[PDB]
RNA sequence: AGCAGCGCCAGAGAGGGUGAAAGCCCCGUAGGCGAAAGGUGGGGGGAUAGGUGAGGGUACCCGAGUACCCCGUGGUUCGUGGAGCCAUGGGGGAAUCUGGGCGGACCACCGCCUAAGGCUAAGUACUCCGGGUGACCGAUAGCGCACCAGUACCGUGAGGGAAAGGUGAAAAGAACCCCGGGAGGGGAGUGAAAUAGAGCCUGAAACCGUGGGCUUACAAGCAGUCACGGCCCCGCAAGGGGUUGUGGCGUGCCUAUUGAAGCAUGAGCCGGCGACUCACGGUCGUGGGCGAGCUUAAGCCGUUGAGGCGGAGGCGUAGGGAAACCGAG
RNA sequence: AACCUGGGGAACUGAAACAUCUCAGUACCCAGAGGAGAGGAAAGAGAAAUCGACUCCCUGAGUAGCGGCGAGCGAAAGGGGA
């Protein structure tokens, strides 16, 4: 009863005034060594998901 | 106007769908028929696949909390002034939360776009957009202090 | 408690059923069933002597238990429900206007 | 509507009535199911496969013994062991929109007015609480006991009054229901509950 | 008690019984009275126990193996994390207010507080117990138990654990006769009813029988089904039913499966029991109410099926950003 | 009967394996208490030079936060009321 926003979303997603989930671009942190400077910018965006993104606001709402 | 006939105005029938029976939804009773079909299955939500959700995406927001937690800190709000040019007179936080756009923020921040009033409006933040526009209409009282 | 009744071995009159009218003397109340008697019940026992003892028992057509809602005491008029005043010291029952 | 008929010795009045125009067939109902739900009492119970009184030991092996398969002689299949989905103690209530009550009790109100079913009245000259005397009051009010009646005053005396006549339901101002407006045929009541009506929503 | 004629009480027309369906017959109901005795009781009164003042000087006092530190720990939202605090197994170990703790490692300032003694009504939980009520059950239900049930019975033992309610208004429970050792029937009789006759109201299905109509002993079958004929049957008539001789056609049910009559699964038969519910929170949809607003939660008052007050809070009006911040940006 | 405080204290289970975690200080064992029990005159709360014993309900709030940051776990002041 009262369902718990899964904290482990929240921790790594936030949902935008819309309503699409905005995610943050997975693959720099560690493959890192010289990834040319266009790979490690194109990865400093964040994004759009699309199925799932609908599964995301699922776990939440309260928030 | 009797009780015979109030009747649930035409639209909203409580028909639930009770699925056993031997025609309509029936035998496997609502989409069934195959298996891992008991009690529930593990979501599917989030969870599932038993690879890894997507929980691929990965942690930014960082400043997500030490240990003691939430620290004590003003709490701005934000209030278009066009929401305010509405009624008239001397407005204030008080004025303001006594209609129905503050909820005790406490701080407030009259802001935006429209035509602001003559009026004289005391808040606990402009915006220098705000200010000019109302500066071309008024007067207005920088906050209190703390 | 309150198996008091209606009344007690007196003249009382009968608006039960098969006897709606007669009136007779009842010389039994046995308040543990709710149920007097009369003369008017009077079913016949064919059985023969009820008791062992004694030769045969008589076709005894004796006062059958009639229920006592069925049953209304009566004095100077045809029989008043019980309304019941006091004296000065104690206390008995009037009917609906008369006494005793 | 505005014409309301009002009891008096000076004669016979009306006064103006602000009631609601046009009546909401469905609102006045949702009204109705609320306040008969919110008096329903959740007390219907069963007892699970649990709840059971009886014990748990597994009744036979389920191998080699050839018979069926059964746990325990609580599972719902058994009989006299548990109720599967059993009614359990619950409250058949819900918070009802408050401006919704009130355009519900305004538009019944409305309708008896409406109908011409309606009677405002003072001159409650059937006084002292004897029913004798409040029938001998209907009538010259009209009330004949061809229509039921909601009376509604804060009159104690007066309640008592037509308190235990079957074509009658009493009431005091406050009390005013949407489903007891909707049950009798008229609705009679002090020239001060209609003072006291009128306060909430007029 | 119904139907009807004419009456009547109602602070009582809740409910229940009376041979059926009663405001009026009964018990009650609404209203109002009542304790020698035990019990209860600041709700009221009374009394007591206990409590109440300033300034100044003095430097006495103010809860000890405790504080506090460290090691091992628990509790807490805190899983060793930057790990405080409360609690404490192990070791060391103060101070009496120029004192000690706490304000999330720690230090400084500034604030909170008086550990290491103890007691305290109320709100709160509960339901063996008594009372009230039910869009609770109505004998495979409801407690296991409506009933002589935690019994019978099973187990050494812990323990497990049934079935089983019904004549009738009243026993008026069938005298006597008849057959029979009895059981049991047949008349007579009781009763409105006895095919309400005693495990007896209602009496369903399987299942067992007796009488009648149709039908079968050269006929090959998922048993049915079309077609016609004979027979028997209600009907003026046309027609309808029951049966079934002959011809045509015809691979049971569920399940499980690529695939079943299948030599795959399950079921002897009938009756009863038996499986997608509920709470809270979501997300659609839908019917409504209100709308830059919408809405109360707990409770307080009222009601004894009567609702109303209660804005705490909630969702909404501004977003972006990890944040500081900025803001229709 | 149940409820209550303290002393002890499970595993299935969930994590779609499984150790931390969960189930949970639940089940149960024990001792003690009473119509209740516990709790209680701040070495308090925590950012208002401010609230002010305790208990409970509502809320705050699935928030702060805890978590092989997985499964999941989940407060406090403040506000409303008794």
């Amino acid at each position: 009863p009262k369902m718990k926003t899964h904290k482990g979303a929240k921790k790594r997603v936030k949902i935008t005034a819309s309503g699409k989930v905005v995610a943050m671009k997975t693959g720099k942190r560690h493959l890192n060594w010289q990834k040319s400077g266009k790979e490690i910018r194109q990865k400093g965006r964040k994004f759009v998901l699309a199925k799932p993104e609908a599964e995301r606001i699922k776990l939440l709402l309260p928030y | 106007d009797l009780r015979p006939n109030p009747g649930a105005n035409k639209r909203r029938k409580r028909v639930g769908r009770g699925p056993g029976s031997g025609h309509g939804k029936t035998a496997t009773r609502g989409h069934k028929g195959q298996k891992s079909r008991s009690g529930g299955l593990k979501d599917p939500r989030r969870f599932e696949g038993g690879r890894s959700t997507t929980l691929m995406r990965l942690p930014k927001r960082g400043m997500q909390g030490q240990v003691p937690g939430e620290i004590k800190r003003p709490r701005y709000q934000g209030v278009n002034l066009k929401d305010l040019a509405r009624f008239e007179g001397e407005v204030t936080p008080e004025l303001l939360v006594r209609a129905g756009l503050l909820k005790k923020g406490y701080r407030l921040k009259i802001l935006g776009e429209g035509e602001a009033k003559p009026l004289k409006v005391v808040a606990h933040a402009f915006s220098k957009s705000a200010l000019e526009k109302l500066k071309a209409a008024g007067g207005e009282p920088v906050l209190l202090e703390a | 408690r309150v198996k008091m009744h209606v009344k007690k071995g007196d003249t009382v009159l009968v608006a039960s059923g098969k006897y709606k009218g007669r009136v007779g003397k009842v010389k039994e109340v046995l308040p543990k069933k709710y149920a007097v008697i009369v003369e008017g019940v009077n079913i016949v026992k064919k059985a023969v002597r009820v008791s062992p003892k004694y030769p045969q028992g008589g076709f005894i057509e004796k006062e059958a238990p009639l229920h006592a809602s069925k049953v209304r005491p009566i004095c100077p008029a045809c029989g008043k429900p019980t309304r019941v005043r006091k004296k000065f010291l104690e206390n008995g029952k009037k009917i609906r206007v008369c006494a005793k | 509507m505005y014409q309301i008929p009002v009891l008096s010795p000076s004669g016979r009045r009306e006064l103006a009535a602000d009631l609601p125009a046009e009546i909401n067939p469905h609102l006045l109902w949702e009204v109705v199911r609320w306040q008969l739900a919110k008096r329903r009492r959740g007390t219907a119970s069963t007892k699970t496969r649990g709840e059971v009184a009886y014990s748990g030991r597994k009744i036979w092996p389920q191998k080699h013994t050839g018979r069926a398969r059964h746990g325990d002689i609580g599972a719902p299949i058994f009989v006299g062991g548990g109720v599967v989905f059993g009614p359990k103690p619950r409250d058949y209530s819900y918070t009802l929109p408050k401006k919704v009550r009130k355009k519900g009790l305004a538009m019944a109100v409305a309708d008896r007015a409406r109908e011409g079913k309606l009677l405002l009245v003072e001159a409650f000259a059937g006084v002292n609480g004897k029913t004798k005397e409040f029938l001998a009051w209907a009538k010259e009010a009209g009330l004949d006991g061809s229509e039921s009646v909601l009376l509604v005053t804060g009159n104690e005396l007066v309640r008592r009054a037509a308190r235990n006549l079957p074509w009658v339901v009493t009431l005091a101002p406050e009390g005013l229901n949407v489903y007891d407006i909707v049950r009798t045929e008229r609705l009679v009541m002090d020239l001060d509950a209609w003072e006291v009506f009128q306060n909430r929503i007029g």
